Parts: C-alpha cells; structure tokens; sequence
RNA sequence: ACGGAAACUUUCGUAACUGUUUAAUUCUGUUCACUUAUUC
C-alpha cells in the first residue's frame, strides 16, 4: 500500500571528475571555476542537482517513443518518475535523491595526502602559435566515496507496475557508469562505479527479493 | 593587518613586478588548506602541517630572487613563531590574502 | 482529564532546503525567490505552515480508507488530530506547533563561516543547445538546530485513544526523515532529522514512559 | 549619499556597460552580512570581518577593467578607512546599495 | 494633484496591463510608513527614509520594463526632489495611493 | 494638521458558541485615541458646609484617580475605557475662598 | 424657593475553523604545460 525504498549505496570515483560550483573564491589559487563544497566546512561534496539532470537525460534517449524538444514533455512511461508540471494525473516525484557527502575522511589523513583537491594545468593551441590562453582547473582527488540514497514510495495506484519500474531504476544505474558525471567530462574526468548497490526497506511494508 | 599592507608591499626596488601569479599557486593554497581544517578539529592534531608549511617558504626563497626580496621585508619567517593558538594562527591566514590583493593592484 | 504535551525536539537539517519566501529582497545578489526568516534580524528560520502543510499529506495516504479530493475532508480517523471546518463535532485543532527559529548562532560564529546562507548556480538545457537561462537559487547552510515543540492537548473527551494518537504521531516523525521538507526538494534538498526525540509535561497531569 | 550617485556614477568612459550583475555577486552580498550583525552586537567585536570585507574591493581591481576605474572614481577605498563608528559603519551600507540601482538605471 | 493622475495613467502603449499588484509589494508599502512616523516626529530626523526610499524606484527600473515606463511619465524621481516640508512629504503619500486604484478600475 | 482618518472606527467583533465557527458577525464603532475634552466640576458651599469642607476634597479627589483605574464606557471588561484626568488644577471665578489644596 | 427633584444604553462575546510558493531544470559546448635543443 504503501512502502520505503532506500537504494543505499556508495560512489566510488575512479576518476577524478569537474563540477562548475557557485563563486570561484574557495581557494586563492585559482582562476576559474572549481567545485561546488560546503558552505559551513570545506569537505568536497557533489549535489544531488547534477544526479537527476544527468541521469534523466541519457534514459530518456532509449526508453522513449517520439524526437524530445522540451523537459517534462516526452516519453510517458518515465515521467512519472521524475515529475511533470503539465500532466495532470501526476504532480510530485516518486524519485527523491539526496546530496552525496564525502565520508572517507574517516581514512584518507591515515595515508598522507596534500588536502583534498587538485590544480591541473591546461592549455590549448591554436594550430598557428605555441602556448594560448594559460588557464587552470580544479579537479577532484581520486578514491572517494559518497552516500548515495535513492528514496522511493508508492500510492496505492503503484500495483499493475512495480516490477517494471525497478527495471529502469536498476538499468539507470548501470548507465550512468559508462559514461562522465560533470562538466566538461568529455575528455574523461566523470565516468562513476557503484559500490555495494543494495536495497532495504526502514518503513516496513514491501519484502525484499529483488535485489540484484 | 590591512593598514601596514598597503606601504609595505609598495616599497620595493625596480618597477614592472616579474613575479606574476602563475609561479606562487601552491604556497596560497597550503595556507588555505590549513584555515578551513583548523575549524573542524583541534590545533594539538595539525602540527605536522604546520611543520611542513615553514619548510615551503625556504625552498622556493632558494630558487628565485623573487620570493627572499618578499619574506625579508613582510617577516614572513617571524610569523610563522609567534602562532601558537587557534585563534592566532587564522589571523596569519588573513594577512596572507591581503599581500595578493594589493599585489595585483598596482601592476599584475 | 487536561494535559499538556510538548514534544521538544531538535531538527538537524543534514541537507541544504530551498524553501521560497516572501519577497525577494533579503539580498542584492539575488533574482529568484529566496528562503524566508526574520523581519527585524536575519537569521534563517523555517515557518510552521510547511510542516502541517507537508506532514498531513504524506500522512493521509497510508491511514485513509477513501481517495482523497479536497482538504479538511478525508479520513476521519486524522481529521481530529488537525481540524475540520465541516465536521460539526470538532473545530479546533490539538496538534498546535511552533514557528523552529534557529538557535545554532551559540557556536557557529565560533568556527567563523562567511555568512548564514549560500547561493547556488543551476541552469537548464533545452537538448537543442547549451546553457539557456542561467537562473540562481539561494539554499541554507548544513548543520543548523531548530525549536520544534509539537504542542498537545486532551479535552476530557480523549480516553479511550490516546495510546493510538501517539502511534499516529510517533510514525509521522520517522516518516518526514526520508523525504524531502520543502519546495523543489526532488533533486535532494529537504530530508531532515528529528536529533533528540523527547516528550515532557508542563501543566503535570498525564505520567511520561511512551518517550519512545 | 543619494544626490551625488546620480552624477558621478553616469560620468565615464566608453558606453555599453561591459560589467554585469553576475560578477559582482560576493562583494555586494558581503555588505549585507555586516549591516544585519551591527544591530545585534558591538563594533568593536566585528574588527575582524572589516579588514576581511576590505581586501575584496582590491582583490577585485586587479582581476577586471571594471573595478579599477569604479574604485577610483566613487572613492571606495577612502570611505573604508574614515569609518569607526557603528552609525557611521551603517552609511557606506547604504550608499553601496544607491550605486547599484542606479547602475541598472541607464543599462544593465 | 488628483487631475493629472486620471489622464497620464490612461495614456501608455499596449493594451493588457502586464504588471500586477502582485510584483509591486514593496515600494507601495514602504511609503506608508513614512507617512505615520512623519506626524509623530519632525522631518530633521526621518533623514535617513528619505534616502533609502528612493533607492527602491531606481532599483526596480532596470529589474522590469514595467516601471521604466511609469517613472519617466508620472514623474517620481522629479516628486522625490521637491519634497523638504513636512507639509510637502505628505503630499507624495497621497498622490501615490491615487496611481493605485485607477490602475485596478481599469485593469487589474 | 497630522492626517487622520476620521473621527470613528469600525471593529469587527463575534462570538463562538463551542460548536460552530463564527457566529453572529456583527461590528462596533470605538473612538479614536489621544482626545482631549473639557471636564469642569463646579462645587459651591452653603453656610452650612463649614466643619466638613476639607472632608469632601478627600473624597473627591480619590474619586478621580478610582475613574482612572476603571472602563468607562460599554463593554468596558476587554479594556475600552479607562481615561486619565490630564493638568488636574482647580480655580476660583466668584472669588470667596482661598486655593491652597491644590493636589 | 426652577414640568422640577432621584437614574451607566449598562450586564454577556478571539472576525473564527481549514490550506507546503508548489510542479518542471547538469554552470556546460570547443581546449597536449607547449615550441627551438649532442651531458659533450
């Protein structure tokens, strides 16, 4: 009738990826835009913001029926899990994400390392000159796992359909790793792996059986 | 902090600062590492990067002329001494910030 | 026969919320709705109408027994613990809360932070084009308590269910943990969680052991 | 205060504003976390975010065209140093908002 | 002062009034509490109203095409300059209260 | 000179009878604040008030400062009336007895 | 040695019950720390 479930699992970065944040001022040895942190300490966390604005787009380019042009307006049988502002059978999401935090700080200082990011040099030719335009980024440490909880509940109506919707959740997961997760990752700076994909219920309600 | 920055760093010798910002982007940010991890623990817990952030400032005083023309004038070796509490060592953090700003006022 | 019940209680918000206000003049750095708080200080506090608003919806679709269609007019077994402007049998609500004001500032200026408050950058792509519309939020910051007293009272006719009313809200408090608290919280921004779950008497009439 | 952000901030140079308000999102926001804290508590427990709140304006005049020649000509840097009372701490909080109004006034 | 405010509201460009009272929440409520504070005390010491109030009209003509266009014709930077009475100040207050219900007779 | 509204105020007032909702929405009329008025107590003695003349001044006086420290007016038990006598002072006009108890 | 004398429009009563500024949205699309170079 009416159930919890937390798909908890942990990102592993193998690859060190590059988020555009808020200000460019989280270090005075920078030019360009980092990556978006914590306001109150200085820990490197993603948001969940970047999570469903990726992971909707490369779904919806295989699992539907008609040429998108606008959010919210194509495929059907996925925007219910998402949301749509102009259907009127639905309105909330099914799909609540959370923002991943950093938690390997627990062992990283036990191994020695600088802090917790990195300033990678870059620069560009012209195909007439040498050197052009000698800009920086900043890029992330490698080995770093998150909290990563995908939050689902149904209503009632979710009956004729529930061993079809873990089918794309579950296709969604996989995907994502064979692709970057960021800005600019076309170079191979995103590319995630989930570790411990696991699935329990807090609430108590729908038994669990199908969780790999 | 701020007001003594604003003479100091202009009294130099031959104009047209050689030294832009490309060669100091490592120094700036060990000091910022150091600032935003003094406020989650304690200072008894951060003594070995305090110990290997003094070493920093000798070895690139020993590489090009312009970085001892710097430290002999801001005492940036005599602060580095006098810190020994929390709240005295986040305000060495400041003052650090205050030596770029007006760094690239007057040229770049 | 008259009680009073407080459920004093502190809200950890582990994830930055975004909670549109009123005006759009806390800041000039601003564009969007930004979060509500106080008229003559300025510190971010969160009001009481989202919590009634958020914690009887998600509640009415697990203990009703009829699909819902318009407030104040579904489930009776929770119609009394709210209110009913259509019953004849009761009028007033025995659920008063309270507007939580933030009472972190006692050791976060300790730590020195930049201000009470980021703003985050976001956008949107249109899947024809680049960045379109580059719009900007503003969410709070991690790791700030609040008053949440949850106040209760019996009126005589409350004797043969109180043991059932705690269950309703005891359940209502671990529900609202695992979902967003908020507006735009689908991408992961409400969640919150509920430290130091405690109930004391004031008036001294009704003896304390269902403290959990 | 107000008669005199009319005239000076329209006199000059080449048209078309090439400064936005997007990247002049930190130091008019760091204003505003000032004049809310001078209500509630003392000046004299605030000397640490005024020195902080002056290296912004440098730090900006050397990074962009834009800042040097609005610091100069509004007399930003001038009005830092006379401040030292909390009333007179909550005039330059006011004049920084006019400046911004009537920037978008003539363009954007 | 109630004669021209009939005609020079009428007279605009296309039809369907886009601005609301919705988005107009602020600057028709701050003129208000200058109006009761004027009559308890003189007009020396609401110096510091004055400045800020105007602020508000010149923030919102860059914000919205919807108020550049009724500046410039109902003359409210003009108003603002005029006013040094006691006398005088409460006569803006009522002439902007006459701008507002012609606005919803005619639209909404 | 200051701009009011008026000279009345309407306020809007019901009941709840513990069963309903609002019930009756009727509405009064208060007065305005801060009015002044002219209170003149005209005393007079004759011959006879000789022996007890400064016994009355003792209870016309407390009489005044009671009227403060009670409602005058209707529905005065929410907090209508109480007034406050304002430059109490009094005076002589035939002229035939002195002014010394004054307050 | 007044068509006068003695006298509260007073006593009673929340403008109330009900209601998330909410649904939708990657700060990303292009980019070698490079060019000339006997540890003889």
């Amino acid at each position: 009738t009416f159930a919890k479930i937390k798909f908890s699992a942990q990102i592993r970065l193998e690859t060190g990826l590059h988020i555009g944040g808020s200000d460019a001022f989280a270090a005075i040895g920078a030019i360009d835009s980092p990556v978006i942190k914590d306001p109150i300490t200085n820990i490197p966390i993603i948001p969940g913001s970047s999570l469903k604005g990726k992971m909707r787009t490369l779904l919806a380019k295989v699992y539907n029926e008609k040429v998108a042009e606008k959010p919210s307006d194509d495929s059907d049988i996925l925007s219910r899990l998402f949301g749509n502002s102009k259907d009127k059978r639905f309105k909330m999401g099914r799909l609540i994400f959370r923002d991943a935090f950093l938690s390997n700080a627990d062992e990283l200082d036990s191994l020695g390392v600088r802090s917790y990011t990195e300033v990678k040099f870059e620069n560009t030719i012209d195909r007439i000159t040498a050197e052009a335009n000698p800009r920086q980024i900043e890029r992330a440490i490698r080995n770093s796992t998150f909290d990563f909880e995908l939050i689902y509940e149904i209503t009632d109506e979710n009956e004729n359909q529930v061993e079809e919707d873990f089918k794309v959740i579950r296709d969604g997961l996989k995907l994502l790793e064979l692709d970057y997760l960021g800005g600019s990752g076309s170079r191979g700076y995103g590319k995630v792996a989930f570790e411990k994909l696991k699935a329990t219920t807090v609430f108590g309600n729908y038994d669990v059986k199908t969780l790999n | 902090k701020a007001e003594r920055a604003i003479s100091l760093l202009e009294k130099d010798n031959k104009g047209n600062y050689l030294l832009t910002t490309s060669q100091i982007r490592k120094l700036l940010s060990l000091c910022s590492s150091l600032y935003d991890r003094s406020k989650e623990r304690k200072f008894d817990e951060l003594i070995n990067d305090v110990s290997y952030l003094r070493v920093q400032f000798v070895y690139q005083a020993g590489r090009e002329i312009a970085v001892k023309d710097l430290i002999e004038k801001a005492q940036i070796l005599e602060a580095l001494k006098e810190i020994k509490d929390r709240e005295t060592l986040q305000r060495f953090c400041r003052y650090m910030e205050a030596l770029v700003a007006y760094f690239k006022f007057y040229g770049g």
